[PDB]
């Protein structure tokens, strides 16, 4: 049960950001231009069994932009992202708009506003209605601070499978290996640990 | 969820991190509560965490005696360990983890908890 | 491995490889999917590419290789088409639309390949941007005949004509230059009378058809632009609102179609125009209450079950209804025929207003906004909705959102907390139902005290309760103060809060006591003029508030200080004043028993608690009494201070302890908290411990370096150094604080500057980076900007010990010591603003990186740093031009008026800085306009560049397009010299100054634009 997702949006306004934190839980800092497009697979598991997009992260930097709209060929679903500290971000809105339902003429989309965290907030929510129109689903969200991170995939999945009810759950947790390796008997487990724990945590100001 | 058959000895917020040595820096699992799970059949426990809202697992491994708890230098708050076998992204794999929590009082909570549920698992 | 062959043009493209290369990217996965996905992209990047177009076309089986193959295409023809010779472009052009003909008439290739088809006309509508109509007269006559032959061919050309259509009129604006719109605008205009013919005649015999929808597709495109008699004059709009909402393939498109005619601003002097758009909108109306739904079906339980297509037709819906009623609602406001359907369109909309959808939610609230707007202005019109506003009261009262100042919330697991963010769309969602609420509160107060007072009495006898009936009640209850009499709002709020009080007495559990806690908090912070009046009611919120700080939930306490806040700085003369029946000014009591109420608060908690009082203390306008006050309120705070002094420096050592130090930094804290709110009233409390603060200052100071040394820069990161610099900022913080308010400025520069650079500015400059602290920069920007003018040496000194040095931290990427980068170019502002003979006593080294600087925070992409670089270079170019005919500024254009023009123009034209456009064309216009209004005295050139008496004037025209050929070598001479042209006129003129830039922006990105576009304006 597998659907393509194509992400597009400015560059910089953190589609591959958004996506690594759902992937991998990380939070990537530094700004590393998508080249083209990167497919990565991402399950999510419901109440109607897991469900698998396909998730194809497109650049939005147009000298990196690959194949453009030849990416959205054949997607079931996508996420159209801005930066709501970036008015710009917000006026290419329509221009992704019309470049992906050009080719994807009747699937679920999701209009995301990201970087709710940062205070100086420069797209204001009264000022974001492109979405009315257009049939799109809006939220808020920050891949920093995870606000409403899960909410376009529930949206989807929701769209997708066709049940409005359907919610995350919480996905199974087999019985852990009970016989395991002495990490201190592994010689290099000196060096690794102390590489470790003389290397600071990030954002020690965080509330966690 | 295959937690009917556990009891919640301990659980606390927290953040988990993973150490990558490629790029040298710490990486986040996973935000959520941390359980100590005693398993009732075979008194075994195991640290078992999920991320909030999408409720996924960032870390299911069994507390070994093996393992020790390190401060980080940069935290009051935090403990650092070797983990050999965590299944949490599927089949089990060697880590150094790190873990943050709200305060130093609930890291130190975290670390009596923790030998405590080291000698549940000697026997 | 094989695919990479495609990529070798010295052979014959393998077309069947081409194929397995794309399936492998569509459709395959994993690594190989990822080489396939960088063999495809260097392909199509090739510039010979296109020279394979043709043959993939005809020979390829896969539609997305053919897909491919016209992106391919359609780079050459929006960029390199002017290139091509005649003979190749009539060429591409014929197979193009050769190809499209023939997959609309194979019927099985036109149903099943509408990606590849929409593309391919979309490429043929690029084509069309390039040639038509100059090089292609016929084409509109040869695209509506071509419509007859075939249904499919003339569905299809609905398609290229709804492209064209949007390509023109909607998104011409940043990909065309203005002349080109226009052109493009005015020859569609010319040629649409044959166009709406043969749509019209399409919609004239059709019902349901996919040429049907594809025709209304189109239309919608027109609506946009289209002269009214079109609309108006035909038949069209009868067809719309009855026989295309019959049928629901047409529906949406239909009603999409009428939201756009509801929003054309009629002629309203015309009585037959008025009644066909009274008339279409009864048809669309009729069509939905005998097709659809009845205005009673529940839309909420509708859009819930999100059958089909359901939810987006009650999506278009509400903006079909919304458009036309806050355009129109007029026309159906006298005529008593018309009030059934003006008051079931808007019942429609009440039911639409139920749905549980935020966004929707929001939809229909701007428009009841714009209802009660209207309603509380304009004479004679409240009554005709009377059941419609009470309606409405309901609907908002039960679904209020939960305002920002309400801290506790209900988690996923069903538990009361404090909120983990703010949430910034929920607070603004909460404001628009404030709006629209205070509104119908003044068309009828008392049908909205009614509803609440009744609510209310089910919450406290029980029949109603719940966490989301008494949350919603209260902040709706809140959400109207202002609205009621004095005399109403003492019976109404006196009410509420002895009944909410009551409700809290009642509840058990940490849960339900938190949940009414918040509420009660709510609804007193809102009401100030009613506790101002009743001192009794006052002090025991007060005193409440004060039980609020004792309880177990962090929620309930944060509320309870910042309703504290609130409640003060709107009542706090109430409290500096003796009361009648009260032994002593409240203030004092607070005061006393400060240890007591606070006891279990956090730090973060009992500084915003002293921050109050500092509010109430400040109200006190008698000198003497507010120092005494003043002193009364720190004493704890001085006790522990003074002890702290005496103990450190006995043994400098003493502050290792990590607990000492905290203490520090709360005190400093505390003294922050309660200058933020006193300001220049805060004056005798800095004074009690500045000196000594400073002492401490360079103690920390001294405990950082020598900890750095000793166990290298990882010590930044511990949780000792951190706790020391937090020292060094919160001092940092205090002094910012307090000068930022200061009136006594001679007291400022007399007192206060002299200690604080010599403890301050030799520790920045004399650490290593990632010692220093950004606060450093910050503190030292109110200093300049308060009294800047007071210590011209003192500016010298501030600039010199931390300019080059911050400046060395910060000028080898765009990502290091964010902080820094930020404080420093807001420092560079207000000595350049404030203190620019500052700069002139720089060294020319030191001068030259001053502009380094400066156009190094041109290219930022942060706008926090782009913004202040674009400023500085502004008000530099205007100093510099403040001092006339003098060395120093003629020696400033020949060094530098160049470098900034340059540098302007690379960040307007690489396409990478666009949030920062308008100061960049600003800048750019300022220094056009020196040169051109002769502000510039000695010559911008050298000797013998050019024959001596040359105006710079001819020289900046011969530099610039010298520096626009080199590095647009694809423009012609005539291009740059038509836009230098242009650029040079219009530096007077700064909206067409920028059109004139976005039009050169257009055509750098192809080859052959023609210069007299640039005659536009
Ligand atoms: N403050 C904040 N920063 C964010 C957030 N999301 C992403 N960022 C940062 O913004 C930048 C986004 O980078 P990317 O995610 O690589 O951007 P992208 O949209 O993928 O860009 P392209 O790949 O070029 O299209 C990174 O530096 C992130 O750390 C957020 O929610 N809040
Ligand atoms: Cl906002
Ligand atoms: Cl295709
Ligand atoms: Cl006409
Ligand atoms: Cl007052
Ligand atoms: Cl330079
Ligand atoms: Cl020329
Ligand atoms: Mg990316
Ligand atoms: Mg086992």
């Amino acid at each position: 049960v597998q659907f393509k997702l194509v992400l597009v949006g400015d560059g910089g306004t953190g589609k591959t950001t958004f996506v690594k934190r759902h992937l991998t839980g990380e939070f990537e800092k530094k700004y590393v231009a998508t080249l083209g497009v990167e497919v990565h697979p991402l399950v999510f598991h419901t109440n109607r069994g897991p469900i698998k997009f396909n998730v194809w992260d497109t650049a939005g930097q147009e000298k990196f932009g690959g194949l453009r709209d030849g990416y959205y060929i054949q997607a079931q679903c996508a996420i159209i992202m801005f930066d709501v500290t970036s008015r710009v971000t917000y006026k290419n809105v329509p221009n992704w708009h019309r470049d992906l339902v050009r080719v994807c003429e009747n699937i679920p989309i999701v209009l995301c506003g990201n970087k709710v965290d940062i205070k100086d907030r420069k797209v204001k929510a009264k000022s974001i209605v492109f979405h009315r129109k257009k049939n799109l689903q809006y939220y808020d969200i920050s891949a920093k601070s995870n606000y409403n991170f899960e909410k376009p995939f529930l949206w989807l999945a929701r769209k997708l499978i066709g049940d409005p009810n359907l919610e995350f759950v919480a996905m199974p947790a087999l019985a852990p290996p009970e016989v395991v390796d002495d990490p201190a008997l592994a010689a290099q487990y000196e060096h690794d640990l102390e590489v470790a724990q003389t290397t600071a945590l990030p954002d020690e100001d965080d509330d966690l | 969820t295959m937690e009917e058959d556990e009891e919640v000895l301990y659980k606390v917020r927290a953040k988990l991190f993973r150490f990558d040595a490629d790029a040298k820096e710490w990486k986040e699992r996973g935000t959520g509560d941390c359980k100590f799970l005693k398993n009732k059949k075979t008194n075994k426990v195991r640290i078992l965490m999920r991320r909030d809202k999408t409720l996924k697992i960032c870390a299911n491994h069994i507390i070994a005696p093996e393992y020790t708890l390190k401060p980080n230098v940069g935290s009051d708050r935090s403990w650092v360990y070797a983990c050999t076998a965590d299944i949490a992204e599927g089949e089990a794999e060697a880590f150094t983890f790190a873990i943050r929590f709200g305060s130093k009082e609930n890291a130190d909570k975290f670390k009596e908890e923790f030998e405590k549920a080291q000698e549940i698992n000697k026997k | 491995g094989a695919m990479e062959g495609i990529l070798d043009f010295s052979n014959d493209l393998d077309i069947a490889l081409l194929d397995q290369v794309v399936s492998t990217f569509y459709q395959g996965s994993g690594v190989q999917q990822k080489q396939a996905q960088e063999i495809l992209t260097k392909f199509q990047d090739n510039p010979d590419a296109w020279q394979k177009a043709d043959q993939i076309l005809q020979f390829s089986t896969n539609p997305q290789s053919k897909f491919i193959a016209l992106s391919i295409l359609d780079k050459l023809i929006t960029r390199k088409w002017k290139l091509l010779p005649n003979d190749h472009r009539i060429g591409i052009r014929n197979f193009v639309v050769g190809m499209i003909i023939s997959m609309c008439q194979d019927d099985e290739v036109f149903k099943t390949q509408k990606n590849l088809i929409n593309k391919s006309d979309l490429t043929l509508v690029q084509i069309l941007k390039q040639e038509w109509p100059q090089n292609w007269p016929e084409f509109i006559p040869e695209l509506i005949g071509s419509s007859s032959s075939s249904v499919n061919v003339c569905e299809n050309n609905m398609i290229v004509l709804k492209l064209l259509s949007e390509e023109v009129f909607d998104f011409s604006a940043e990909q065309m230059t203005q002349a080109k719109a226009l052109h493009l605008k005015n020859s569609m205009s010319k040629e649409f009378e044959q166009i709406f013919k043969l749509c019209f005649q399409v919609l004239e015999q059709g019902s349901s058809s996919s040429l049907i929808v594809a025709t209304l597709e189109s239309l919608l495109r027109y609506l946009h632009w289209i002269p009214y008699r079109y609309i108006y004059e035909t038949n069209i709009l009868e067809l719309l609102s009855t026989k295309f909402m019959t049928s629901p393939d047409t529906r949406a498109i239909t009603l999409k179609c009428l939201t756009e005619v509801s929003n054309l601003k009629i002629p309203q002097d015309n009585d037959l125009i008025k009644r066909q758009t009274v008339l279409f909108f009864q048809n669309t109306l009729q069509q939905i209450a005998t097709s659809v739904m009845p205005v009673t079906a529940d839309l909420k339980a509708t859009y819930a079950n999100a059958n089909g297509n359901d939810q987006s037709f009650l999506q278009d819906l509400a903006m079909f209804l919304t458009t036309y009623l806050a355009r129109n609602r007029a026309l159906l406001e006298s005529d008593e025929s018309l009030r059934e359907l003006l008051l079931n369109a808007h019942q429609y909309l009440i039911q639409l207003s139920k749905i549980e959808e935020r966004e929707l939610f929001k939809t229909t609230l701007d428009y009841w906004h714009n209802l009660v707007a209207d309603l509380f202005y304009e004479p004679l019109k409240k009554h005709i909705y009377e059941e419609i506003c009470s309606q409405l009261r309901l609907v908002i009262i039960e679904n209020m959102v939960r305002p920002e100042e309400v801290l506790v919330v209900e988690n996923d697991e069903g538990e009361i907390v404090r909120e983990f963010v703010k949430e910034s769309d929920t607070i603004q969602l909460y404001k628009s139902e404030r709006e629209v609420l205070v509104y119908l509160t003044h068309l009828n107060v008392i049908d909205t005290e009614e509803i609440m007072i009744s609510k209310l009495a089910r919450q406290i006898d029980g029949s109603e309760w719940s966490w989301h009936n008494i949350n919603t009640l209260s902040w709706a209850i809140g959400s109207i103060s202002g609205t009621m009499s004095e005399d109403t709002e003492k019976r109404f709020v006196v009410t509420v809060i002895k009944d909410l009080l009551g409700l809290c007495e009642q509840k058990r559990g940490k849960d339900n006591k938190a949940v009414v806690a918040s509420d009660i908090m709510y609804v007193v912070g809102q009401y100030p003029r009613f506790l101002k009046a009743h001192w009794n009611f006052l002090r025991t919120v007060i005193l409440k508030l004060f039980e609020f700080m004792h309880e177990t939930h962090e929620g309930v306490q944060d509320m309870a200080c910042d309703t504290f806040i609130k409640i003060v700085q709107k009542c706090k003369y109430h409290f500096v004043i003796q009361q009648p029946r009260e032994s002593e000014p409240f203030i004092q009591t607070i005061i006393r028993d400060i240890q007591k109420t606070t006891a279990d608060l956090q730090p973060q908690q009992v500084h915003t608690f002293y921050k109050a009082c500092g509010i109430i203390i400040s109200e006190e306008r008698s000198v003497a009494e507010r120092n005494r006050l003043l002193s009364d309120l720190m004493q704890l705070p001085n006790m522990a201070w003074d002890t702290i002094v005496e103990q450190s420096t006995a043994n400098p050592t003493l502050l290792l302890d990590s607990e000492t130090v905290k203490i520090i930094a709360n005190i400093i804290k505390t003294n922050v908290a309660v200058c933020t709110s006193m300001g220049a009233d805060f004056y005798p409390q800095l004074g009690h411990i500045y000196y000594n603060m400073l002492q401490l200052y360079r103690a920390v100071s001294s405990m950082i370096s020598a900890q750095v040394a000793a166990e290298g820069l990882i010590a930044t990161k511990t949780p000792k150094v951190r706790g020391l610099r937090t020292i060094k900022k919160e001092i940092l913080k205090l002094v910012e604080t307090y000068i930022s308010k200061a009136r006594n400025l001679d007291d400022v520069v007399k007192v206060l500057v002299e200690p604080l650079l010599n403890a301050v500015l030799e520790d920045y400059m004399n650490n290593v980076p990632d010692a220093r602290d950004a606060e450093v920069l910050n503190c030292m920007t109110t200093v300049v900007e308060k009294v800047g003018h007071m210590i011209p040496q003192g500016v010298i000194l501030i600039l010199q010990s931390v300019f080059e040095c911050t400046l060395d931290m910060i000028n080898k990427d765009f990502t290091e010591y964010p902080e820094h980068r930020v404080e420093f170019y807001k420092l560079l502002k207000v000595i350049n603003e404030k203190s620019f003979a500052a700069f002139l006593e720089l060294p020319p080294a030191a001068f030259k990186l001053f502009v380094d600087a400066i156009c190094w925070a041109f290219k930022h992409n942060n706008r926090d740093v782009e913004v202040n670089g674009l400023q500085i270079a502004l008000d530099l170019v205007k100093n510099i031009e403040r001092m006339g005919n003098v060395p120093f500024a003629n020696e400033f254009h020949k060094n530098y008026f160049f470098i900034f023009v340059s540098e302007t123009f690379f960040v307007l034209t690489d396409s990478d800085h666009k949030s920062g456009f308008s100061k960049q064309a600003l800048l750019l216009m300022k220094l056009i306009s020196l040169v051109y209004d002769n502000k510039i005295s000695v010559p911008l050139y050298q000797e013998a560049e050019v024959p001596q008496g040359t105006s710079n004037q001819v020289y900046l025209s011969q530099y610039l397009a010298n520096m626009l050929s080199n590095a647009f070598p694809h423009l012609t001479s005539e291009q740059i010299a038509s836009f230098l042209s242009a650029l040079t006129k219009q530096c007077k003129d700064l909206v067409v100054f920028k059109g004139t830039l976005r039009d050169f922006l257009v055509q750098i990105k192809e080859v052959g634009g023609d210069p007299t576009d640039y005659l536009f304006a």
